[PDB]
């Protein structure tokens, strides 16, 4: 299906997607960023049924600029997850069979980074580091054995690297390439694409 | 689920005339033997239905209530037999698009204006005339005589009328599941409309 | 009842220097029987636009209809021209309502407008996804092979229109419900110019 | 339960240079049985425009019913009359009124557009108008239509000229297609009624066919 | 079930002239594979049939059909009467009347003795029947007895008979998705075989 | 239900459906013959005595290895008159005559098979 | 298809009625519901229509070889086994309600009862069809014990034209027979000779 | 020849193919294709017993589903030179199911010297149709004189049978029963027995979607057999208005070779 | 799935495999010759179920030697495809709900080369040049474009290559690498794997 | 009646240098209840090879069974060892020989033998894989990715167990099926030696 990654550290919240679209045979597009945006400090993963995902993450994003807009100040991850994962049981509850999956991210300013897994049926944990999709399975592993407890910035590209190859080589599906995004107390910063010949 | 078994009839120079069977079914066994199927809803235009029972009843007070508040009023106005197969019709079809539909069949007869008229209202929405009609399991059995002697004789008399529809009685009585010895009948004629009944078929098996 | 119509077809839009280009066929099939031959799929909505058809007929048809009105009292209104992505999004969340009730479309909403141009598609699932290089329908296939080997976006006008008549052409040839006749719309900033229409034996004549 | 059921009928409409044809057998049957031999399948809207309607005798009936009281409603309202480039829309916007419980209709309007012209259109159950110049359809379809291909308008024939179709032609065509296509289906047959239409009214034709 | 592949074949008898007329096409349902694939068997030489329908049982009964008629011609003698081959496959599909073929075939062939032009065509299961004018079977049956009925007549030369049959199949045929894309024509006159290949719409 | 305890000249025959019966005409088709001899010998054997069935289908087991070799035909002129089916003819000799067999085995394998050595 | 049996002394009475039919549809106006095995013993029907027809050819078939075999009028407990054991071991496809009775020179008059299943007993009358369960109170409160063949008859006649109005299945003509010490003879009662009630 | 043969091959109906047409029919009935129809000639068929012979006549319309597939088919076959028989619906099985015993029937005749009685093909259909049970459907009506005297039977699809002196079989049937159950009286004429069953016959024709086209009679009296075909044309097709006769050179041409016999 | 083509020429039936296996979410082996041998003329291209094809297939071939060891000459192809058609017809039919499909190839001495396309259903065609599995949907286009009727062996390796591109550019599989081998009047020639970094 | 046994498990098996090295776990699950904790899963057959286990339990043990003896009578008959792959063709006719009935077995029967090492892999499928690098059961995840990425073909025989138990340990903690205990097999020239047995809480620890 596809695939979602992100890994904590000191003082970044690193996750990387898969740029892909999906039909019945055919790949429309080969470049989709499913990388929304919250705030200067928090982006948001989704992966899910089709239009439900997109329509989902649109609802969840123009409803925290709200906040900011209305108050001054911004929100906290803690307070975001905590409101996504209502909206979402509430409105999946409500009349909508929805099948979505969530990776929120963030940096705040009093405890580190926070990266949080959300599953379908709108659960919320704090895992160090999670996944999505079906490349989970193959890849969950490798993340786990190289983790070390404290990952420096330039290591932790190395160990995604590492760990898309294995997913490329081993894997049915044919994701071609892959985009990767890193936050830190300076916004949000950017990283070249990971594309595969 | 009362059942009825046919409610026939025929057209006629100046008259209709209508026969059914005083007849209900409990599926199968012969729970009632004296209930009636004829109608008299006015002084020009009679009924006859089959089918469910209950909405039977249903429809006759509904319509009985109409033709009677219209009379109270008084205006020198009546229903003209083509109005009541209309609303009719058009009660059916709004019962049936509503996943609620009434089981039943009936015919509209009468004399208006010098000329005759005799419909067909069956559940699922179906209008139309013609010089003969049948119901329910009829439609096969009662139907082929009537129409071969319509179509030898466009125009008829009382006599063989009536006689068409004594032979239409012996025939479906001899091979019905659901029949009874008894019947009734009604004519419409300008005087009014007259319901006769009960009636008797002497019956023949010399081949056994 | 039956079948409604159009089980599926065919059409491709690419978009270059030059604006975008839309072709279509015309066959709406009714299962497996040939209703018709030159009905029209690229839909007008007015002299900015080329609204697209496939999946079902009737359904696509009323929500173009919509998307028009929608578009023409936005213009009336606010006195500036609509982007093409708001008009595509507007049409995504009226289709996005109804979901799971047996909806099925596919469009292809194009244009140009203050940003360039822009061919955003939406369907009956609810994304809307842009790109630069479409093709939707059961003959998509046999069309997007040949279609995506010969886009270089640096083509000239009459090489495109060649390109897309014979993707065309090798998609209905080898499908079994593509054909008939072939619509070719090109797009500017002075809005669309109808280019030519063709048909399938002249083509395969002239290709032989 | 099912709120369905067929009931036959055949309808065939000829849009020439200034003349409109639209005409279809008659005979309601259900099942295995005949319910009569009259059963009209040709309604007069206006003055030059006439309605045919085949499929199911239940809502055939209804949406008669309606689209004469909406004209009558237009009528009133905007003080002219529906041309027949109007009552497409209207009837495709009433049918499609009800797409999760659809009507089982098969439509068919012909009549003179503004100036004298033919002009026949044509629908489907869910509700999708389309113009056309022979377009047939109905129940007995599929057997009407391809002989008209062949003649009306010249397909699949080499070193023929084009010839206009004439009045005369009309007719003699319909009921020779009608006579021929009677025999091999079962719905179709008993009576046959033609509506052609012209600049000076609706006239009406009756003639036998595969007596039943 | 005759969906998964296309076919449509005729029969008309003329005047001493019999023509039967065949669609070629094989595609698995949407998707088409091949242009050229013959439904045309040449059991004998002024007799031929005209199996149409699943293609995967077409094969396996024109080969068991050629086997028999071999065998019999080899035993027997002398040739074989146009009329013996239709209780052949009479008895041939009702072999496996409970595990039922997918064929539809028509015979269509001349006396070697007589001369008299004979017709006939046969149901899923096996049920003959003879037609004097005509006979028609195949996927798209619905839409040819209309162009059939009006453009026949009786008492026909073979020119006439070729222009017919062209003209009850060319423009009746492309009326269909499935069962398209080229005719041949097999016109069977007195003393010589001819073949001839329409062309039609590439659709 | 056996285990083990040549696939080219028997295979392709899966376990899964010969322990699942066709069209439910099976079993009153694949064997009627036996059926029907076995249902006339229990009559005979209830309401006649023991000896006739015990001496019919030893005269049918004596007259039945007289034949010819089983990659032939067999006449099977005897053994009919005998069984009652003189003139009784029906759908087991017009449909699928063994004499045109579509297929035929190895003479020695067949004639092997039938001595039941194998 | 209401059948029943009455015994008396020195003989059985027997009647049947004659509607065969195929739901709601009348199939045969006038049939013949009685079935005489050999020359004493005589057979009713009820349930279906083909396995009640080989039921009883079969039945002829073995009991015509028995009786030539024995040399010996046959004993209507011969024929009562051979009914059980045929339905018995069939009773998964041979829905065949049978009613069979007769005369013997020893201990005459005999009536038996094998309903749907096998089971095989013995009553003073037995009653068999869809539409023989109307009359069951009737027939328990007027049949009362030593009666000669002339008000049999008329009992008859009476209990079984009761349920031949009240039902759906019956309907026609009526078809007593008495099977006596010297021989058979039969009757029918149609039109008014059949009492009204 | 082969290899992978043991036993000799049996005779009889095969069934290697309901496999694979099971998984087949699963697959394509979801998908809305075609579907495999029969030729279910729902016919009316009727047979009256006058004071002398037998009568009987049915109609000559053989659909296949709702297009008529034939104009003329026969409806009655040959059994014996004094005895008809008739079918009704799927004509395919009525056809073979009636030709065996008319077969067996010589065989006994040729083996006996004197003409069959009825009785015997009566026992040897009930046989056979019960021997199938249902799967084979083909509802006949077997009538036929014989040394004693004359004798009519009403064969069902499952083995049921009767003694009626007159019976109508067939999908349309009612109408022409229900004629006779009106119009019928014991012991009549020869020409008035035709009259009523043709008058029979004729409405049932009419009243009815599954029949039309002509009607035959076959009276089987004692000494006297006919076979009068057709007896009646109730309805006669019009004519075509306009020729639409194509010329030479009307249709194209690809390619054309050409191949002389001798 | 899988993909399978092979295109026609003047004296040549080269064909494309890919040399790739499955399972549920896994590749357990990236090369896996699918091109079983019949002769030192014939090739059988066979993709289908798991198990049956490498069963069926094994069946067909050790068929064919026996036929040139006991006659001393060779099969040709027009036969070999006559009697797989058979074998796969009378095999599926009979107990097995089979799911193969087969792609023949073949060089006789008479009438060029050929090659035979092969459904499951057991039909028998000859396309000059068939497609398997779902790239035939995205290729079979592209390989209709350029097919002049005449191809030279230098241009038909490159027209294979182009028809791989673009199935490895728009498909959603990972199809790596593939196998290609020509036949000409000397053997079974063989070319350098197509693969792609 | 009840889940028989081992709902899923986990092993792998890669072949280098020095041979062929296999791992498992001991954990027979029967649905959510843990029935053992010791079940011994590589079933030794004889002295050259390493029958495995996977799937189902008794099916695996009688299939093994068959085999073994299989193998046995042909040593006796022909006086030489029985290649890998004989054995691995003939498990896999016997496993294909049954299939729909609910069989459900994967075995990686592996030794040297006169060829080399060899891997071969059949199931209840019936598809006989080799290959150089395998795992399967519920737990070949989890295992897959880091025995891949380990693998080098060129290492040495600590390295290799060290590679082997991090690779179980490393799929059993994320999994919730596998565990218990670790069992490693070695192959060489004389047949197989066993390693040794470790549990999991040990290595746990140790590699913490």
């Amino acid at each position: 299906m596809e695939y979602l990654i992100g890994i904590q550290g000191p003082d970044y919240v690193l996750v990387a997607s898969d740029r892909v679209a999906a039909s019945n045979i055919v790949q429309m597009k080969d470049d989709h960023d499913k990388m929304f945006k919250m705030s200067e400090k928090i982006l948001l993963l989704c992966v899910g049924e089709a239009g439900d995902t997109v329509q989902f993450a649109e609802y969840i994003q123009k409803n925290v600029q709200l906040y900011k807009m209305r108050n001054g100040y911004e929100l906290s991850p803690t307070a975001a997850a905590n409101f996504t994962r209502r909206n979402l049981a509430d409105c999946l509850r409500s009349r909508t069979p929805y099948h979505v999956n969530l990776l929120l991210a963030g940096y705040d300013e009093h405890e580190g980074p926070a990266l949080y897994y959300m599953d379908y049926l709108a659960a919320l944990a704090k895992a160090p580091f999670a996944a999505h999709g079906y490349g989970a399975f193959l890849t969950l592993s490798i993340l786990d054995r190289y983790y070390t407890p404290t990952i420096s910035r330039e290591r932790a590209v190395e160990l995604l690297r590492k760990c898309l190859e294995e997913l490329q080589k081993r894997f049915i599906l044919n994701l071609p390439t892959f985009s990767v995004r890193i936050i830190d107390k300076n916004g949000i910063h950017d990283l070249d694409n990971i594309s595969f010949p | 689920m009362v059942t009825g078994t046919s409610v026939l009839g025929v057209k006629f120079e100046g008259g209709v005339v209508i026969a059914a069977d005083m007849l209900g079914s409990y599926g199968s066994l012969a729970r009632f033997r004296n209930i009636s199927r004829i109608m008299r809803v006015n002084n020009s235009t009679m009924l006859g239905a089959s089918g469910d029972y209950a909405d039977f009843q249903y429809l006759k007070q509904v319509l009985g209530q109409m033709v009677i508040d219209e009379e109270l009023l008084g205006d020198g106005h009546s229903y003209s037999p083509r109005a009541i197969h209309s609303w009719l019709t058009r009660a059916m079809y709004s019962r049936r698009s509503k996943m609620n539909p009434l089981w039943n069949t009936m015919v509209i007869g009468g004399y208006a204006d010098g000329e005759s008229f005799l419909g067909y209202v069956d559940m699922l929405g179906v209008a139309y005339e013609a010089p003969s009609l049948a119901t329910g399991y009829g439609a096969y059995l009662a139907q082929p005589l009537l129409r071969e002697v319509l179509e030898k004789q466009p125009v008829l008399s009382q006599t063989e009328a009536r006689d068409l529809v004594e032979r239409c009685m012996r025939v479906l009585y001899y091979r019905d599941a659901r029949s009874y010895n008894r019947f009734q009948t009604a004519t419409v004629t300008e005087k009014g409309v007259e319901i006769e009944g009960p009636l008797s078929t002497e019956t023949n098996w010399d081949i056994a | 009842p039956g079948i409604e119509m159009l089980h599926g077809t065919t059409t491709l839009a690419f978009k270059f220097r030059h604006g975008v280009i839309v072709a279509a066929d015309s066959r709406a099939t009714a299962g497996a029987y040939i209703a018709s031959q030159t009905v029209k799929k690229v839909i007008e909505i007015n002299p900015y636009l080329l609204g697209t058809m496939a999946g079902g007929a009737a359904d696509c048809s009323f929500w173009e209809r919509l998307l028009a009105r929608q578009c023409r009292i936005y213009e009336l209104r606010n006195k500036e021209r609509i982007s093409v992505a708001a008009a595509s999004k507007l049409l995504a969340n009226m289709v996005y309502q109804y979901k799971g009730m047996g909806l099925s479309m596919g469009t292809m909403i194009c244009g140009w407008d203050k940003r360039g141009p822009g061919l955003y598609y939406v369907d009956s699932e609810g994304n809307r996804i842009s790109g630069a290089t479409f093709s939707v329908g059961s003959g998509s296939v046999y069309a997007y092979g040949v279609m995506d080997r010969g886009y270089s976006y640096d083509l000239e006008v009459e090489q495109a229109y060649d390109l897309a008549r014979r993707a065309i052409y090798q998609a209905t040839y080898r499908d079994a419900y593509s054909g008939g006749a072939v619509n070719l719309y090109h797009v500017r900033e002075d809005g669309w110019i109808r280019v030519s229409s063709d048909n399938v034996a002249d083509l395969h004549e002239k290709y032989s | 339960f099912s709120p369905y059921v067929f009931n036959g009928g055949t309808i065939l409409a000829i849009a020439g240079e200034d003349f409109a044809i639209v005409a279809s057998d008659t005979r309601l049957s259900e099942g295995f049985s005949i319910h009569t031999r009259d059963s009209p399948k040709c309604y007069k809207l206006t003055d030059k425009t006439v309605i045919g309607c085949s499929g199911f005798h239940g809502d055939c009936l209804t949406l008669t019913k309606i689209i004469e009281a909406r004209l009558k409603m237009y009528k009133h309202s905007n003080n002219k009359a529906m041309t027949t480039g109007a009552i497409a829309a209207m009837l495709s916007t009433i049918l499609y009124s009800r797409r999760f419980f659809p009507y089982y209709v098969y439509n068919i309007i012909g009549g003179l557009d503004e100036e004298g012209k033919g002009a026949v259109y044509s629908f489907d159950p869910v509700g999708s108008y389309q113009r056309d110049s022979f377009k047939a359809g109905g129940s007995a379809s599929a057997m009407l239509q391809p002989l008209l291909d062949n003649q009306v308008g010249f397909k699949n024939m080499q070193n023929v000229e084009h010839v206009p179709l004439s009045l005369d032609r009309a007719m003699r065509l319909v009921k020779d297609v009608f006579i021929s296509a009677a025999e091999r289906d079962v719905y179709t047959g008993d009576a046959l009624r033609i509506c052609i239409v012209t600049k000076e009214g609706i006239r009406e034709e009756t003639v036998s066919l595969r007596k039943d | 079930i005759m969906s998964y592949n296309g076919g449509a074949v005729m029969a008309m008898k003329g005047k001493n002239c019999v023509a039967i007329a065949a669609d070629r096409r094989f595609g698995i349902q949407a998707q088409m594979v091949t242009t050229d694939f013959q439904k045309i068997f040449p059991m004998g030489d002024r007799l031929y049939i005209g199996l149409a329908g699943l293609a995967t049982d077409v094969q396996t009964v024109a080969q068991r059909l050629k086997f028999r008629l071999n065998l019999y011609e080899l035993k027997e003698g002398r040739q074989i009467k146009p009329y013996t081959l239709m209780s052949m496959v009479a008895n041939l599909l009702y072999e496996k009347r409970f595990g039922p073929y997918y064929t539809e075939p028509v015979i269509a062939g001349l006396d070697p003795k007589t001369f008299k032009p004979f017709i006939c065509s046969l149901d899923l299961i096996g049920c003959p029947m003879v037609t004097d004018d005509f006979v028609v079977s195949g996927t798209c049956a619905e839409q040819m007895y209309g162009m059939c009925e009006s453009l026949w007549e009786p008492n026909m030369d073979p020119d006439h008979l070729f222009e017919t049959i062209s003209q009850a199949m060319l423009n009746a045929v492309d009326r269909d998705a499935v069962s398209g894309m080229g005719v041949i024509v097999h016109i069977i006159e007195k003393d010589k075989i001819t073949t001839r290949t329409l062309k039609a719409r590439m659709d | 239900s056996p285990v083990t305890e040549d696939l080219l000249r028997k295979g392709f025959s899966c376990v899964k459906n010969e322990l699942l019966p066709s069209h439910p005409l099976e079993l009153s088709e694949k064997n009627f013959q036996l059926n029907q001899d076995k249902m006339n010998f229990s009559t005979l054997r209830n309401i006649q005595g023991l000896f006739a069935p015990l001496k019919l289908q030893m005269e049918f087991k004596a007259v039945q290895q007289v034949q010819r070799l089983p990659f032939l035909s067999s006449s099977n002129l005897s053994l009919d008159v005998l069984r009652g089916n003189d003139e009784t003819i029906g759908f087991e000799d017009i449909l699928n005559d063994p004499s045109q067999s579509e297929v035929m085995g190895e003479p020695h394998l067949m004639v092997e098979y039938k001595l039941g050595l194998l | 298809t209401t059948i029943m049996a009455v015994q008396f002394d020195g003989g059985v009475v027997l009647g049947a009625d004659s509607r065969t039919t195929t739901g709601s549809y009348i199939a045969n106006r006038v049939t013949d519901k009685l079935t005489p095995i050999h020359d004493r013993i005589f057979c009713c029907r009820s349930g279906s229509a083909a396995d009640t027809q080989a039921v009883a050819d079969a039945v002829t078939y073995q009991l015509g070889f028995h009786s030539i075999e024995l040399n010996e009028p046959p004993l209507v407990h011969t024929a009562a086994s051979l009914f059980k054991e045929m339905c018995y071991r069939y009773r998964e496809d041979l829905m065949a309600g049978i009613i069979i009775a007769g005369w013997d020179p020893q201990e005459g008059g005999q009536g038996y009862s094998v309903p749907m299943g096998g089971m095989m007993v013995r009553q003073s009358f037995a009653i068999g069809g869809s539409g023989s369960s109307y009359i069951y109170g009737y027939v328990d409160a007027t049949y009362r014990e030593g009666m000669t063949k002339e008000e049999c008859l008329q009992f008859t006649a009476n209990a079984l034209a009761l349920a031949m109005e009240r039902d759906g299945s019956s309907g026609g003509v009526i078809r007593l027979a008495a099977i006596a010490e010297s021989g058979v003879e039969r009757q029918v009662l149609l039109g008014d000779q059949i009492p009204k009630f | 020849a082969a290899v992978s043969v043991y036993a000799p091959p049996v005779g009889g109906f095969s069934f290697d193919n309901c496999r694979r047409n099971a998984v087949l029919e699963a697959d394509f009935a979801k998908r809305g294709y075609k579907l495999p129809k029969v030729r279910k000639t729902g016919t009316t068929i009727a047979g009256v017993v006058y004071k002398d012979g037998i009568v009987l006549g049915a109609d000559t319309r053989a659909t296949e589903g709702m297009v008529v597939a034939d104009k003329n088919c026969s409806k009655i076959h040959f059994i014996s030179p004094n005895i008809y028989c008739c079918g009704a619906g799927t004509a395919a099985d009525t056809d073979m199911t009636t030709q065996l015993i008319s077969s067996n029937l010589e065989l006994h005749s040729l083996s006996t010297g004197r003409l069959p009685r009825v009785v015997t093909a009566n026992r040897m259909l009930k046989q056979m149709l019960f021997r199938y049970q249902g799967y084979i459907g083909a509802a006949l009506v077997l009538g036929g004189v014989d040394v004693t005297g004359p004798h009519l039977y009403s064969i069902y699809p499952h083995g049921s049978t009767d003694k009626l002196p007159y019976v109508t079989m067939g999908s349309g049937s009612l109408a022409a029963m229900a004629v006779f159950e009106d119009k019928f009286r014991p012991d009549m004429e020869e020409e008035e027995a035709k009259n009523l069953v043709s008058e029979a016959i004729a409405a049932g024709i009419f009243n009815d979607l599954g029949s039309g086209s002509n009607i035959d009679l076959c009276v089987i009296s004692k000494n006297k057999l006919d076979f009068l075909r057709p007896y009646t044309v109730p309805n006669k097709k019009g004519t075509r208005l306009g020729r639409y006769r194509c010329e030479k050179g009307t249709t194209a041409v690809l390619t054309e070779k050409i191949t002389p016999l001798e």
